[PDB]
């Protein structure tokens, strides 16, 4: 759109930092991506059940992906999923990418 | 009655709770009776909502689409209901048309060194994204001579401004209002706060 | 689904605790071999017959392991002496050049050694640049642009070793910035400074102070995007702030400060040192 690109990801970051601060989401396990997409991170989250604490983030992630994963290997906790994603987006933010 | 939309519905978002959509029909109307505004978050797992529009000029109307919160990606299906008949199907991205809430609780206080201190309140809670990204504009002008004006630019975090009274007439009375915008979203300015005089 | 055979705990590097085991031996079935492991909390399901965790050893730690598609528990303990251990062990990555760690004693006359390791080091290294500031013992090693492991013990056993994992996205204290010039334009003061070497404005958060007898003013700026190419020079390694409502008739004195925000790294509230001061305006020679 007509808004600066940095601001999108900027918001995503601040939310995760904010969310990582009830810890988190009854611990429901999700498949990791241990790059690739924002979609991979999306389709592993929208599997969570009644954890509305992570709702906004899901919507945020769905904006990085245009309109059932690909290599189901491990399955960590949500908090550990988020904590791990957070510092990766930080890297891209320092790198000034997308 | 050829019911028609003479002006395509425009919309802006406070990026908090309320959005504002305005449109103009091709003739006088009672929207509280005739028009309905159905909007749905295209985060599909999500329910459509009805909006009861209010008259906005006897031939124009406005509705307020209530919301829990909003994020950049968020997008909405908009449909304008009469009756059953058409028309408007529309998409809306609150992120694209941010219209920040107006700042408030503006006062003036007398400090040492014959300096003046103006203060106001950030219209958002610390949790809200805009909270840290609001740069203000203070507008001080004389009523006597509206030509004798002054405009300041506030880019810091503390919603405050201190100036030297030596910049006033020492004589006349002044009115002053502030407004805000987020440079991070390239938004239109807010509404001017309730002007003060001292 | 029987339990896993012979769970083993091994410490790699400084504090990389590594649990290992063999499959359930035996069934065969068709339900594929799959493993789940707790903490004391920290849950994980995987096929691998091992789990590697990075954690301090200032306490005991137990992994329990099941099998599905009954839990076995093996644990590691630290070596102790416990009240004989360093208090308030802390590190800071200075300007992304060198790491500076300090500690206090535990509540004889004893010598401390600090060791450190991280991702790209063929050996655990021992720090040699020790220092003393009042009641404090400390070290400084070079570290130039993941996590770093730090432990400190005694030269002659005796004391319970003390561990510390430094994330490397926190504990970053940038060097102080440098004011490049002060200017006026119809009573708007413009301040233009230079951020420290290895930082881009985008990652920083600013504090400007201004002094006007006395009036200690201080601002907090989220972003200092710089766009007046008339009342500045432009080094584009440069950031700029405008202090409105100041008159040229008085002498204002300016300093700048900086710290990494919540993006890029953490907001550990680690302000750099103050910049050297720079003044503008009409003086008064009392
Ligand atoms: C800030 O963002 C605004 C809005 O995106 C930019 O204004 C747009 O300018 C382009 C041409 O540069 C026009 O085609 C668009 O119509 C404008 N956007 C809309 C939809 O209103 C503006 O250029 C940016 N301002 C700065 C200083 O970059
Ligand atoms: C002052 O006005 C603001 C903005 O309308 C409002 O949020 C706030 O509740 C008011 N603060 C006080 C103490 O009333």
């Amino acid at each position: 759109g007509p808004v600066p690109p940095s601001t999108a990801l900027r918001e995503l970051i601040e939310e995760l930092v904010n969310i990582t601060q009830a810890p988190l989401c009854n611990g429901s396990m999700v498949w990791s991506i241990n790059a690739g997409m924002y979609c991979a991170a999306l389709e592993s989250l929208i599997n969570v059940s009644g954890c509305s604490a992570i709702e906004k983030t899901q919507r945020m992630l769905s904006g990085f992906c245009p309109h059932s994963l690909h290599v189901r290997d491990t399955k960590i906790e949500v908090a550990q999923f988020v904590k791990d994603l957070l510092l990766h987006l930080k890297k891209l933010f320092r790198e000034g990418q997308f | 009655d050829p019911f028609k939309v003479l002006q395509e519905p425009t919309c802006v978002s406070d990026y908090m709770s309320i959005s504002t959509c305005e449109w103009k029909m091709n003739g006088p109307t009672q929207c509280s009776t005739e028009l309905r505004l159905l909007y749905q978050l295209v985060f599909l797992l999500s329910e459509a909502h009805t909006c009861i529009p209010e008259n906005n000029g006897g031939a124009g109307c406005v509705c307020h689409l209530l919301m829990d919160d909003v994020v950049s990606a968020d997008q909405y299906t908009l449909d304008l209901w009469a009756g059953q008949q058409l028309l408007w199907k529309g998409s809306f991205k609150p992120s694209e048309h941010v219209k920040p809430r107006a700042p408030g609780n503006l006062t003036v206080h007398t400090q040492v060194s014959d300096t003046l201190l103006l203060t106001w309140s950030n219209p958002y809670p610390p949790d809200n994204y805009l909270y840290n990204h609001l740069t203000y504009a203070v507008n001080i002008w004389s009523e006597n001579d509206p030509a004798d004006f002054r405009i300041y630019q506030v880019t810091y975090l503390e919603p405050s401004l201190r100036i030297a009274a030596s910049t006033l007439k020492s004589g006349i009375s002044y009115r002053a209002r502030v407004r805000a915008w987020a440079q991070c979203y390239n938004t239109t300015w807010s509404e001017w706060s309730p002007s003060t005089k001292w | 689904q029987p339990p896993v055979t012979n769970l083993s705990v091994s410490v790699e590097n400084l504090c990389t605790v590594i649990w290992t085991w063999n499959p359930p031996e035996g069934a065969s079935s068709n339900c594929s071999l799959w493993y789940f492991s707790h903490f004391g909390q920290d849950k994980k399901i995987a096929p691998e017959t091992r789990r590697s965790i990075e954690v301090p050893l200032n306490e005991r730690i137990c992994l329990q392991v099941g099998s599905q598609c009954i839990l076995v528990e093996k644990c590691i303990s630290p070596p102790e002496g416990p009240e004989s251990a360093v208090t308030e062990l802390q590190c800071i990555w200075h300007n992304l050049s060198y790491m500076k760690c300090s500690w206090l004693p535990g509540r004889p006359d004893t010598n401390y050694t600090l060791y450190y390791w991280h991702r790209s080091l063929e050996k655990i290294h021992q720090c040699e640049n020790i220092f003393r500031e009042g009641q404090y013992f400390g070290c400084s090693f070079d570290l130039t642009k993941h996590s770093v492991q730090i432990m400190v013990k005694d030269n002659a056993g005796k004391i319970k070793p003390s561990f510390n994992i430094v994330p490397l996205t926190s504990r970053v204290k940038p060097d102080p910035p440098h004011i490049k010039n002060l200017s006026f334009h119809n009573d708007d003061l413009y301040v233009q400074w230079e951020n420290p070497q290895n930082f881009i404005s985008r990652c920083l958060f600013y504090e400007v102070e201004v002094n006007n007898t006395e009036t200690h003013n201080v601002f907090y700026v989220q972003e200092a995007k710089c766009e007046n190419p008339e009342f500045e020079r432009n080094v584009e390694n440069t950031s700029c702030f405008m202090v409105p409502g100041v008159l040229p008739d008085t002498l204002n004195t300016v300093r700048i400060r900086v710290k990494t925000n919540k993006l890029c790294y953490e907001d550990d509230k680690l302000w750099s040192n103050w910049s050297q001061e720079m003044s503008i305006g009409k003086k008064r020679n009392s």
